[PDB]
């Protein structure tokens, strides 16, 4: 009998990188549950600027039963939903290739446009032609999201949403 | 503070008196356990002299005794 | 202008009355909660603070209340409490038209005694309840200093309120507590007069009892087989006088 | 009894970004009900001149049941609906983006126009092949809106909707 | 019984913007009804001319009751139906941005083209290529209206529709 919207603590002990969801678990580590595990996964943001935990396999010894409460995750001593890892692992990296890229095409382009008015010409012919298919290739792979990843020792607090016996 | 003060120094609690002792041979003026000789005359709570506190979660402001009185200054009021 | 009321009417009939009203009429739909919450608030703290006081006033004299409440001196002789009396001087009761009911005096049993084993104290009786309440919560605040003083008056008034809640259940105790002494006092006096029957017990010995595991080596058993109560024939009466 | 659409207090204790909605719990400290939770979920408005909770699911203690009591918020000291967060998160990010990639377009393209009338060649190559990839980048990424969030340690007013009993 | 149509004063003590709808609720403060309070909610209207409520979940205290009256509302001591609010929010904040993107376009292209007729052309740069986009954009964002928001201290006037018992 577990009253409806109370605050509970568990601990995180293994991390993840969020590319592959699945199923992981947490000890459960304050209240009338004591030895409990309990399994679930994660979703993937548009905007990375809250990551949670669903979590609703739930493992309690003693008897081989297994509850099925599902609840949601909040930050313990801090009472937000973020996560407290890094964001901006993949900007930098795309955003220079794209713009060396950029400045091989318009090395060539307005190196040769300026002949009119050897070695300065070879450097027009290799930016003029090594710009562009980098460019749209650059253009192609500059999809990639910025990846965010839970942490190994990082605990979190888990809010009841439904009641069980 | 210091219990003994002015004394020996806080030797050891004798727990059939509950009192503590100092170094020299006197009975302090300070306790250490619970089971002693207390004289207090003020006491909290309510449903006193009573059944005690009726344990069921009411929704009803008014709260009542096991022995069946009505304490309503306990309670709150309309 | 409801006093001189034509010439109120006159003057009301004027339009800048009229422009006037609405601006203090926001200010006087908007202001009831705030009264309302400084009452309650008030009322709770008053009886709380009054309720304490009464207690330490209460407990500060407490050996003229076991002087005068000796219950102990009134406990029968087989360690039974007497039971309690109410009378009546003067009764006269109007059923309905043509029909009136007279009497003199009457009496009445109220308590019947029983066994005891410890004579009563006056705490149970008199002991007031206290707890302080550590809860201050406020719903909605006065935000201008005229709702502030008026949520400052309406807190003494509140305050008044509880003070006077606390005199009456005291004296309501005491009221209670006068009406149990005075019956078993009244009952002691018609014993004496002569009006009731005493109470009358027996006592039942057994000798050397249990059974081969366990055993009692006496068993006395006491039974009241006879409730005190009044006679109803006036013939066994014996009067008194003084000098 | 309850009667329909008087008001009631709560304490929220936990903040929630306005990205991924949940469970979020406040805590009724005032009125009959005490020790009482209630827990609902958030909507995204289209305009932050207001921002809400929803709140459907009630538990009182004491009792063993889960009445249906559903009701919105105001906001704590003003009885109004907005919400006391912020709304300029992303603003100026996005309009110096879009901006300086511009700048950076029109820097190449119209000092290679002037060129009539060899490292300012180069300043007119970087300029006016940087600008356009990262204008139509910008122009792809300029829609993302400025989140709102609550915190966690204001209060909250509820104004009641239907009766319970 | 209620005479079909007649008037009656209702107190607001809550505040909305006018947004998002939802049960907003009076009291019923005159009359035979004591304790009574009324709930309803509030329409947009396309043009700001006026701004109104109207009520239909009636309750009367005491007794498990709940009538439907429905009502229309009007200005205390006008009798009017407009709203005492706000409507000058959201012009000029949207005038100004789209006449600047406009004035940054103007400037690119008239001062490029008087350039036959250094740091004078970068400016001309920097006009000519944060015009456009900034352009596009205000175009896009000028469709928001001005909100208009009632207060937490106002009450208002109600005049019936149906008769109840």
């Amino acid at each position: 009998i577990i009253k409806t919207g109370d605050i509970m603590f568990a601990v995180l002990d293994t991390s993840v990188n969020s590319d592959e969801p699945g199923p992981i678990l947490a000890t459960i580590v304050t209240g009338k549950l004591k030895g409990s595990k309990l399994i679930g996964s994660f979703n993937l943001p548009s905007n990375a600027d809250k990551m949670v935990i669903t979590f609703n396999t739930m493992s309690i010894p003693g008897a081989e039963k297994t509850i099925s409460i599902s609840a949601y995750a909040i930050d313990p001593n801090t009472a937000r939903t973020a996560l407290a890892s890094r964001t901006n692992h993949h900007y930098l990296m795309r955003y220079g290739s794209l713009f060396a890229s950029s400045f091989l095409q318009g090395f060539g382009n307005a190196f040769q446009s300026a002949n009119t008015t050897s070695t300065l010409e070879n450097a027009v012919i290799g930016l003029a032609t090594v710009g562009k298919a980098w460019s749209q290739q650059a253009q192609q792979l500059f999809n990639t999201p910025t990846t965010v990843e839970v942490y190994s020792g990082t605990g979190l607090g888990i809010l009841f949403t439904q009641d069980v016996t | 503070d210091g219990c003994c003060s002015k004394m020996g120094g806080i030797n050891y609690c004798d727990s059939s008196a509950g009192r503590l002792v100092c170094n020299n041979g006197f009975y302090s003026t300070c306790y250490c356990t619970r089971h002693a000789v207390m004289d207090l005359q003020f006491l909290m709570g309510c449903c006193l002299w009573h059944g005690g506190v009726y344990p069921q979660l009411n929704s009803s402001g008014l709260v009542v005794c096991n022995d069946g009185y009505v304490s309503e200054e306990c309670s709150l009021q309309k | 202008g409801d006093t001189g009321s034509l010439a109120g009417l006159q003057a009301m009939a004027d339009s800048k009355y009229t422009r006037a009203q609405k601006k203090q009429k926001m200010g006087k739909i908007r202001e009831m909660a705030l009264k309302e919450t400084a009452l309650s608030v008030g009322a709770q703290a008053g009886l709380a603070w009054r309720a304490k006081i009464i207690d330490e006033q209460l407990n500060k004299q407490a050996r003229n209340l076991d002087a005068i409440y000796d219950f102990n001196s009134l406990v029968l002789e087989h360690n039974i409490l007497p039971p309690v009396l109410l009378e009546g001087r003067n009764t006269l009761n109007l059923a309905d038209a043509q029909s009136i009911r007279i009497s003199d005096r009457t009496y009445k049993v109220a308590k019947q005694a029983h066994f005891i084993t410890t004579p009563p104290t006056w705490r149970q009786y008199l002991w007031m309840d206290y707890v302080k309440p550590e809860a201050p919560n406020v719903t909605l605040l006065p935000k201008t200093k005229a709702e502030k003083e008026i949520w400052c008056i309406y807190t003494e008034r509140g305050w008044k309120n509880g003070i006077d809640q606390a005199n009456t259940i005291l004296e309501e105790n005491i009221a209670r507590i006068k009406e149990d002494f005075g019956g078993m006092i009244l009952y002691r006096k018609l014993l004496a007069m002569n009006m009731v029957s005493p109470p009358y017990v027996s006592h039942t010995d057994l000798g050397v009892t249990g059974d081969g595991s366990e055993i009692h080596i006496d068993d006395r058993v006491l039974r009241i087989t006879a409730l005190p109560e009044l006679n109803v024939n006036s013939a066994e009466w014996r009067a008194a006088v003084a000098k």
